[PDB]
């Protein structure tokens, strides 16, 4: 009918814009994850335990 | 949000009065409400506060015994039952709002005042009670408290009013630095404690009028001396 | 809470009871 | 206030002397225990952490566990041997045993009286009400330590002998019949209560009408009436026949350990009923 | 320690607490009834019967009880994804409609609404709530076995076409689509568009699910 | 017809030849020398009561202070959690509320749930209580989350498969994200606020594109439906709860899932996970009534925050990473650090 | 509230002090 090749060629071109985007490797995104956790690594007080006077829910 | 006081007038020496504030505009049954009086011509003073809910009653030490407030939730009015009056007791009698919780601006409402004629604490100290202005200038007042107003949880529960010629106190800056809604940008405070300052730019009218600082660390509430400032 | 409130309540209650033995012994 | 006025009690009770009754007795005491600590940790062990319904199972189990100690207290400590024992020791292990007791029916009264109120209001959501918990509990724990130290207290037998039980020498007698009264008294609430709770459950199911139990109650009410007449009554009617009969032919008497024996056996198959009938304890006490 | 404020600002947060309570415990004395079954079943007709998109929610009250339907058959999702937002409410009414035991969907709709029981009936939430199953459109259940035979729906049926037994059929089918049969309870009444007793049957479900409910919470049950 | 379903199947394993293209290594292979996070303890500073049903859904205010509680006792509670005051109490025309949300200004509160409506509530008012400022209406289903933009754009998503961008000046949809094929359970802005994914219950997250409206990327993997989606604080990386016992950390930028966070001991749904500040944990609630803390780089803990009695519904870290709310379906909430 | 806990505390240290004293004197 209609509504079937509507709908095909919607998913036809959603898939399309979907497939067209540039990848970077794997190996680089996971760098860039573990770049970002050890440069913030000490401004996080639940990886860190913060001290009892800068604690405010003591 | 309107407040109107009645029951005002004269009345002599010695007796009772009661003074009646219908509110209409707001929750009231959420808002704890204040009486403060101005004599004809001192500044301000604190005389009676009550909780909301009723559960919670305070007086001014020159005021306790002889006055009782209460007020009517379903009615929507405060009253102030004063008895036995004193010739010094004549003033005018403001109705405040005031509301209590985290990131609230207490006292930021001011009725319109009944004069009413009749024929240890914290010390709040003003500069002068007058500043000269000249055009294309920027004053910048100071308050001087006699107890260290900064809590242990950082607040510094210190207040800046504005009372125009003939009109009611306006809050202008809550714990010393948070301007209130409806202010411009021009009323900056800041300091420390017990030394705190009102910084106002770009000079125009209709900031004409003598400035109160309040604390509220503990009550009695005490006033400043107020500080004019014309031209 | 309240299992504390009836430990408080029995212990004050035989403490009486030792008081009282206690003064007719 | 020496060991002579004890001496010179058993005297007037002819108990004087110069057994596989203490051992069988002990089985029976420390069966009691091992269930007692059964269902007490079961509270303990399941979720039923707030559960305020709950509370007096537990109040009923306690007073259970310490009718069992207080039981071995007794036996290990009964017979020719007691001589040996002072006045304010005697008092202290006949004042545990009755405060004992007293506490066990009194925290089954709490239980009838808990659940008569919550079959009153009919209370669709469950409902706490800790402030009642705290009233009934601290009641029963008081009453009956009220009940034990009243000895203790001075009101005994050590200034008239006429006065003497001989089933308890140093007790005083009208002490006795007033604690079988209020015993009895006791009993006749529990079992109004619960009658009118089978009132109540019948006549509201009755006024019901579809098509497609309250039977199924009249069982508990029945065995758990039952049990505890048929375990506690002979106490009552024991020291009715002590107390209002003529001193020293009374000779069916001094076989008062069977009848001690019987009425913990009450405390003790307790709560195997309260757990049994439970069905929702019972999923939680999987196995031994 | 406090200060001025902050002493104001626990005054705030007890009185909120005490409407917090005082709201727990009107809202606690009230019945939560859900109505389910399928499209065009009828419980259009139940409430309607009260007579005093999204969520549907009917409050009526009767003899010394506040109930509240909640129709939730307007919107269409994933029913497990909300469903366990009901986990604590007291019955659950369930309409079927019974003159739509031979029409189809083209499959069957007896089948289809035996299939939402099923569904329904043993789901880990409801796994001790109580169902109140309604069987709309008895007259035309009358006209239609007048007419048409059972058999449509049940091949295994091996009784006489008559109305009563094949309406007794009908209800054991769906009685017997309980596996939990020690925990909850299933009260069915075979109601029409034209009497009023529906509420009362609903009262005196009700009524024994609280007397069930409370036998469970003092012991004794 | 078989043309086009021929071209799907062609270019989905299109997508999938280059989704495994661009996977030289795996983030185990090379966070292997990352020394670990050790034994996370957290211990209860705070516990929130006032809640008399399930807490559906929390929401941390920007200030790290402020809290908002939805649960289905028709109650919105916002908690100050220093000090445990209860500052408002809103009480809700529909009780059956499935998301709450704080706005970043604190000014505005959203709720949602079977009423397909989103309500919004201003805070700040000049008459001291808290009025439903807007009713957004226009979702045919359950409306499962909700974000706030800023105090005119708030971006819900429902069981109608669709997730919706709303102008709450005007009160009506100005995008629609369609693409979906099952209820879209959960949402996550982004930082910057540009671009936000939503899992739905087809076990696939959608990255999608805000000023644009169109679905940039599609993330396959799960087994079973998301029930939860959090964003990496770096905004090119995000972890799904599913309901398979199982977190999985997919990439914006490789396109594909790095990372699965399982354990053969749990066999629970997940309701919610949050990263921790430095993204280093990740924290996600479970059925069986935990909230474990996993190591979002080594992905080999169950540190438990065990404290609760029933389902952990919702969490979240503060703005300050000083400390994660738990809330659950025995109306408790409880603050970890 | 706390000065009716208070009170309770300070009478539960008066019997019990009273107790140690008639312990240790006699009457």
């Amino acid at each position: 009918n209609t509504a079937s090749i509507a709908q095909a060629r919607k998913l036809v071109e959603q898939l399309k814009m979907e497939a067209n985007i540039d990848r970077i490797k794997v190996s680089k995104a996971a760098a860039d994850l573990m770049a970002y956790c050890e440069a913030h690594a000490k401004e996080d007080p639940l990886l860190t335990p913060v001290p009892a006077s800068e604690n405010p829910f003591r | 949000v309107q407040l109107v006081e009645s029951g005002g007038g004269l009345v002599q020496p010695g007796g009772s009065r009661k003074l009646s504030c219908s509110a209409s505009g707001f929750a009231f049954s959420s808002f704890g409400m204040h009486w403060v009086r101005q004599a004809p011509e001192k500044g301000l003073e604190w005389v009676a506060y009550i909780s909301s809910g009723s559960g919670t009653i305070y007086y001014a030490d020159t005021v306790k015994g002889r006055f009782t407030i209460s007020r009517d939730d379903p009615k929507n009015t405060l009253f102030l039952q004063m008895t036995s009056l004193r010739s010094e007791d004549t003033a005018m009698y403001y109705c405040v709002r005031s509301i209590y919780y985290y990131g609230s601006s207490p006292f930021d409402f001011w009725g319109q005042g009944t004069t009413l004629t009749v024929s240890s604490d914290i010390v709040m100290t003003q500069a002068t009670s007058s500043v000269p202005v000249t055009p294309g200038e920027s004053v910048s007042i100071s308050c001087r408290s006699s107890k260290s107003l900064l809590h242990s949880n950082g607040n510094t529960y210190l207040y800046w009013f504005l009372q125009r010629p003939g009109q009611s106190p306006q809050l202008l800056i809550y714990r010393m630095s948070n301007l209130a809604s409806g202010v411009p940008d021009r009323f900056s405070g800041s300091g420390s404690g017990t030394a705190f300052t009102l910084t106002i730019s770009r000079l125009e009218a209709e900031d004409v009028g003598v400035y109160y600082c309040m604390q509220h660390l503990e009550y009695p509430l005490t006033f400043g001396a107020g500080t004019k400032l014309e031209l | 809470p309240v299992l504390c409130a009836v430990m408080n309540v029995v212990f004050i209650t035989i403490l009486i009871i030792a008081l009282i033995a206690l003064s007719v012994g | 206030v020496n060991y002579d006025i004890i001496v010179r009690h058993y005297n007037y009770t002819g108990k004087l002397n110069i057994k596989l009754t203490s051992v069988v007795f002990i089985l029976i005491c420390c069966f009691i225990i091992l269930e007692n600590i059964f269902v007490l940790l079961t509270i303990w062990k399941t979720k039923k952490f707030h559960r305020p319904m709950y509370y007096f199972i537990g109040n009923l189990a306690l007073s259970d566990l310490l009718a069992g100690v207080a039981y071995t207290a007794n036996l290990l400590l009964s017979g020719a041997t007691t001589y040996k024992l002072t006045p304010a020791q005697w008092f202290l292990r006949e004042g545990s045993m009755f405060v004992a007791l007293s506490a066990s029916v009194f925290s089954l009264l709490a239980i009838a009286i808990e659940r008569y109120i919550t079959m009153l209001k009919m209370k669709l959501h469950n409902g706490s009400n800790n402030f009642r918990l705290f009233l009934l509990i601290s009641a029963c724990w008081v009453i009956s330590l009220i009940l034990g130290g009243l000895p203790i207290m001075g009101w005994n037998c050590i200034s008239a002998l006429s006065s003497c039980s001989t089933v308890l020498p140093l007790y005083h007698k009208h002490y006795i019949l007033f604690c079988t009264t209020v015993f009895t008294l006791l009993l006749l609430s529990i079992v109004i209560l619960y009658c009118r709770i089978y009132s109540l459950v019948r006549t509201r199911s009755r006024r019901l009408t579809f098509r497609k139990k309250s039977l199924a109650l009249l069982k508990t009410v029945i065995i758990v009436l039952s049990v505890f007449i048929a375990c506690w009554a002979p106490l009552f009617i024991l020291l009715l026949l002590d107390v209002g009969c003529k001193v020293k032919t009374c000779d069916i008497l001094f076989r008062a350990e069977y009848f001690l024996v019987l009425a913990v056996l009450n405390s003790g198959t307790n709560p195997i009923i309260y757990t049994l009938t439970n069905k929702e304890m019972r999923r939680a006490f999987i196995r031994i | 320690t406090l200060s001025a404020e902050d002493k104001a600002a626990v005054e705030r947060s007890k009185m909120i607490d005490r409407n917090l309570r005082e709201d727990g415990e009107k809202a606690a004395r009230e019945v939560k009834l859900l109505l389910l079954g399928a499209g065009e079943s009828g419980k259009s007709t139940i409430v309607k019967q009260m007579k005093i998109t999204g969520i549907v929610e009917t409050h009526f009250t009767f003899k010394d009880l506040h109930f509240k339907m909640f129709d939730v058959g307007a919107q269409r999702s994933e029913r497990k994804k909300w469903i366990h937002c009901f986990e604590g409410v007291t019955a659950i009414i369930f309409c079927v409609a019974l003159s739509d035991y031979d029409l189809v969907l083209a499959m069957n709709r007896m089948h289809e609404s035996m299939k939402l029981f099923d569904s329904i009936c043993n789901n880990k939430w409801f796994t001790d709530t109580s169902i109140i199953l309604f069987l709309n459109k008895k007259d035309l259940f009358e006209e239609k076995i007048k007419k048409s035979p059972l058999t449509i729906c049940y091949p295994e049926y091996a009784g006489s076409n008559t109305y009563e037994e094949a309406a007794a059929y009908i209800q054991c089918q769906f009685e017997d689509l309980n596996k939990r049969k020690d925990t909850k309870e299933i009260y069915t009444h075979f109601t029409c568009s034209t009497d009023t007793k529906n509420v009362q049957f609903v009262f005196d479900a009700v009524t024994d699910v609280i007397i069930k409910n409370n036998l469970k919470d003092c012991g004794l049950f | 017809l078989d043309q086009l379903r021929q071209e799907a199947e062609q270019l989905k394993n299109q997508i999938r030849d280059a989704r495994k293209a661009c996977a030289d290594a795996t983030l185990s292979q090379i966070t292997n020398n990352i020394d670990p996070v050790g034994r996370i303890q957290m211990r209860t500073r705070r516990t929130l009561r006032g809640h008399l049903a399930k807490i559906y859904a929390m929401h941390w205010g920007t200030d790290s202070r402020l809290l908002v509680s939805a649960s289905q006792d028709g109650k919105l509670i916002i908690w100050d959690s220093y000090t445990t005051n209860k500052v408002h109490a809103i009480p809700l025309r529909s009780s059956w509320v499935m998301t709450c949300a704080y706005a970043p200004s604190g000014n505005y509160v959203a709720c949602g749930g079977l009423d397909n409506i989103c309500s919004i509530y201003n805070l700040k008012t000049r008459e001291g209580n808290v009025r439903v400022s807007r009713e957004l209406a226009g979702h045919t289903g359950y409306l499962s989350c909700c974000r706030f933009l800023d105090d005119n754009q708030i971006v819900t998503s429902s069981g109608d498969t669709t997730c919706a961008l709303w102008d709450i000046e005007t009160g009506q949809q100005t995008t629609t994200f369609t693409g979906h094929t099952g209820d879209v359970m959960s949402l996550s802005l982004a930082p910057d606020t540009r671009l936000f994914v939503s899992g739905a219950c087809d076990a696939s997250a959608k990255l999608w594109d805000v000023r644009e409206g169109m679905c940039r990327q599609t993330f396959t993997g799960h087994e079973s439906d998301i029930n939860a989606i959090c964003f990496f604080p770096n905004g090119n990386a995000f972890a799904t709860g599913s309901d398979d016992a199982t977190c999985r950390l997919f990439d914006l930028r490789a396109d594909q899932e790095l990372m699965t966070y399982s354990h053969d001991n749990i066999i629970c749904g997940i309701t919610s996970v949050s990263f921790s500040k430095s993204g280093r944990l990740l924290l996600a609630g479970y059925d069986d009534f935990n909230c474990n803390v996993w190591d979002a780089l080594k992905a080999d803990r169950a540190g438990v925050l065990a404290g609760h009695d029933n389902r952990v519904s919702c969490l979240g870290v503060t703005d300050d990473g000083m400390a994660v709310a738990t809330g659950s379906w025995d109306s408790f909430l409880k603050i970890w650090n």
